[PDB]
């Protein structure tokens, strides 16, 4: 009995709405790659130039050296469209280093590929200028959740 | 006419044209030479279709 | 999506409906499409030979049509080619004293600008603002060759 | 006197060279470059008038458009556009009056 | 151009495989790597010949 | 006798020039017109100084 | 707001450039300048810092 709904179907639709042709897809092998297989299977059917990068196996004492070196390879093709298919805790780690190098101004556009968009801290990139999309399954606007949050 | 390209562009009696799509027509298009730009502005507005 | 005020619901995804957007702006930030008026008078503004199959602003061609883009290029607005339909340019009535033609559609707020062979006169300068002359002219003579021989 | 401008041009063409018509130079120069190429502008202009771009008073487009017209006249765009729609697009080409 | 060719059924195998190479024809792909076991390779090889 | 401005550039028997500095000389400089650009290329390399 | 990328240039007009936190705008790309009165490379200050 899987309480988590299928997100891969929703992510494939959001990439179509924004009309993306080539983008970066960051993923971690720990959470898996079922959604990575979904965007790769449709990469041929819908003509996408996905630059998939495995950000999973990285040490914690080399975060500043590997993350800054990661966006150096994301600059060879002038990547400006990135999908973050990671956990909430790992998104904030990527978000923080994006702000340090300054890749969050008017021009970039990120997609947080998890069902918890408002769960992580994101006021950090709220005023940078880059558009940030995501998905929310816990709609805090519903009255049932409001009685729960109180 | 005297055998020459400019003597063909000076007079408009004996009309002249190229293929509707090809490397020949695109030559006169972006040509920044005075003799050839005169030939392009003619064929571009030559009626009927040359 | 992430906007200035914070997280903002744009649409909901479902397996049966895919992405259904429920928009927030409408708008938004439209500004305005600058309304431009002119007279169908050769060679300044002429309907193209295939004006039926075409549509928009390309259905007309002429001197002022080429002048329309060159003015919008150094200013940055989006023009909407409109015909006065009268179609002569005012010239006002004696006792009615209502402006007609292209000059009338400027005073009465119908159009935002008017580009055409409009004679710069004093009676028109009192109600609208005239630009510098883009084409000097004057009264001239017209005859045949003839000869015929003769 | 004629009713419309179209009748004035049609009257000169049927007079065998015994009737003239007075009109603005821009409209006169355009009829000269259209078939059957039977009209001709002779002599200079009689007055110094000009065409302009009209904007409502106090409009935001007022001053910028006026400054934009002078930029096109000095960059040769206005003279180029006039040459492109009076002589390039003309049927009686500017090279038709030269050499038969 | 990575395709998860594993999750395919054996009854729609003729329709899915022919649908797979129609997607590979969008890029005019002439260089393919078959990273399947020797069983599924022969199933891909046979459909390549068809 | 008194031909036009275009034919003035077609012959070099009767030379022609403008002022050494003024709005007249700058007109032919950036003139993207084929007839006037031919007049500018002549006066720019006309010897003696026109 | 993101006004620290390649293009901006700031000048901190006080005698304590290194006294504040600078590593945050260190990797943004914008050039930052300032003034320092406590020279940590002098032996007198090094004996004081030790």
């Amino acid at each position: 009995i899987q309480m988590r709904p299928d997100l891969k179907g929703a992510l494939l639709s959001l990439i179509e709405y924004y009309q993306w042709d080539k983008f970066a897809y960051l993923y971690d092998s720990d959470r898996g790659l079922s959604t990575l297989q979904a965007v790769l299977d449709s990469a041929a059917e819908k003509k996408w130039q996905v630059t998939a990068i495995n950000v999973g196996n990285i040490n914690n004492d080399k975060k500043d050296e590997t993350y800054r070196s990661l966006f150096q390879d994301l600059e060879l093709k002038k990547e400006r469209r990135v999908i973050l298919d990671c956990e909430r805790d790992k998104v904030n780690d990527i978000v923080d280093q994006v702000i340090t190098i300054g890749k969050h101004v008017k021009g970039y556009h990120y997609i947080i590929a998890n069902l918890g968009f408002t769960d992580g801290d994101l006021l950090k990139i709220q005023f940078g200028g880059a558009e940030v999309s995501g998905f929310q399954i816990v709609d805090y606007d519903d009255s049932l959740v409001s009685k729960f949050i109180e | 006419p005297i055998e020459s390209a400019e003597d063909l562009s000076k007079q408009t009696e004996i009309a002249y044209g190229t293929l509707d799509s090809g490397s020949t027509k695109e030559f006169f298009r972006r040509s920044k030479i005075a003799v050839f730009d005169k030939m392009w502005t003619y064929m571009r507005s030559a009626e009927p279709s040359v | 999506e992430l906007k200035t005020n914070g997280p903002r619901k744009i649409g909901y995804w479902s397996e049966v409906d895919k992405m259904v957007l429920t928009e927030d702006d409408t708008s938004g930030l439209e500004q305005k499409t600058v309304v431009v008026t002119t007279i169908l008078e050769s060679p300044y503004v002429m309907m193209k030979k295939n004006h039926e199959m075409l549509e928009g602003n390309e259905r007309y061609e002429g001197y002022c049509v080429d002048l329309a883009a060159e003015i919008a290029k150094h200013c940055g607005f989006k023009y909407k080619l409109t015909i006065v339909g009268d179609g002569k340019y005012g010239a006002r009535d004696a006792d009615t004293k209502i402006w007609n033609g292209m000059v009338g559609e400027l005073v009465y707020g119908k159009a935002d600008i008017a580009i055409a062979p409009l004679t710069i006169t004093l009676v028109r300068e009192e109600v609208i603002d005239f630009s510098k002359p883009f084409m000097s002219l004057g009264i001239s003579i017209m005859i045949k060759k003839p000869q015929k021989s003769k | 006197f004629v009713r419309t401008t179209a009748e004035g041009v049609a009257r000169v063409r049927k007079s065998k060279g015994k009737y003239a018509y007075l009109l603005e130079s821009t409209m006169n120069e355009y009829i000269e470059q259209r078939k059957p190429c039977d009209t001709m502008k002779v002599g200079g202009n009689l007055d110094s008038k000009g065409y302009g771009i009209a904007t409502p008073k106090g409009s935001s487009l007022g001053t910028p458009v006026n400054l934009a017209v002078l930029k096109l006249s000095e960059q040769g765009v206005l003279d180029k556009l006039k040459n492109k729609w009076w002589y390039d697009k003309g049927e009686c080409g500017a090279k038709d009056s030269g050499s038969k």
